[PDB]
């Protein structure tokens, strides 16, 4: 998403094709997830 | 007159097609954009 | 705020308006305070 930019849904590009679109946001935010589930699991301990 | 007046109301649209109008300062700040003096730099002095 | 830049404050520029600018980053972080919040209360539970 840094290096692209987007618009319409796919019927209108010819040619056209399709991969995974990585999120540099997206593994900051699952960490921050893992993270958060480590205080949610040791607050269940106390 | 016509080439001066097209310029001070449309910018360089007139010598693409019909005019299109654009404020001055606006357009300005185009211009600025163009030299790569990013266009804040005009609002931000308009008066100097 | 990723079509725009900021500089200065809402008195040097002449004609400027007023009109929200939207940020994607803050319900991608909303969405995450209803996620953890949620986590919240069913760890209250037990
Ligand atoms: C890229 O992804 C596209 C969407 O995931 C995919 O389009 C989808 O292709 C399938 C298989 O051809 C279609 O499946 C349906 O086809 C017709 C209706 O179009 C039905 O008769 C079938 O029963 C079946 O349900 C999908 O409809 C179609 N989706 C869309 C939105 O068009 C592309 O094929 C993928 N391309 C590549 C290169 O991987
Ligand atoms: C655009 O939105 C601005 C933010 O809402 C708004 O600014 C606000 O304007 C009012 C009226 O001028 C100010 O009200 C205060 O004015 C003085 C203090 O400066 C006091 O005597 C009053 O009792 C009152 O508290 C706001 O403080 C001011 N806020 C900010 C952050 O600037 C603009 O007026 C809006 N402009 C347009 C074109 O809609
Ligand atoms: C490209 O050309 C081939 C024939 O060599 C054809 O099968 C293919 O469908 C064409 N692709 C597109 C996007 O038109
Ligand atoms: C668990 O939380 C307590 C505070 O209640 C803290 O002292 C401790 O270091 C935490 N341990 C881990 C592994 O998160
Ligand atoms: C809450 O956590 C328990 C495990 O302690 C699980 O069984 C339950 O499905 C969870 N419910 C929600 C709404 O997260």
């Amino acid at each position: 998403t840094d290096n692209t930019f987007v618009s319409g849904n796919c019927d209108v590009v010819i040619g056209i094709v399709n991969n995974t679109v990585y999120d540099p946001l997206q593994p900051e935010l699952d960490s921050f997830k893992e993270e958060l589930d480590k205080y949610f699991k040791n607050h269940t301990s106390p | 007159s016509a080439l001066l007046a097209g310029t001070i109301t449309s910018g360089w649209t007139f010598g693409a097609g019909a005019a299109l109008q654009i404020p001055f300062a606006m357009q300005m700040a185009y211009r600025f954009n163009g030299i790569g003096v990013t266009q804040n730099v005009l609002y931000e002095n308009q008066k100097l």
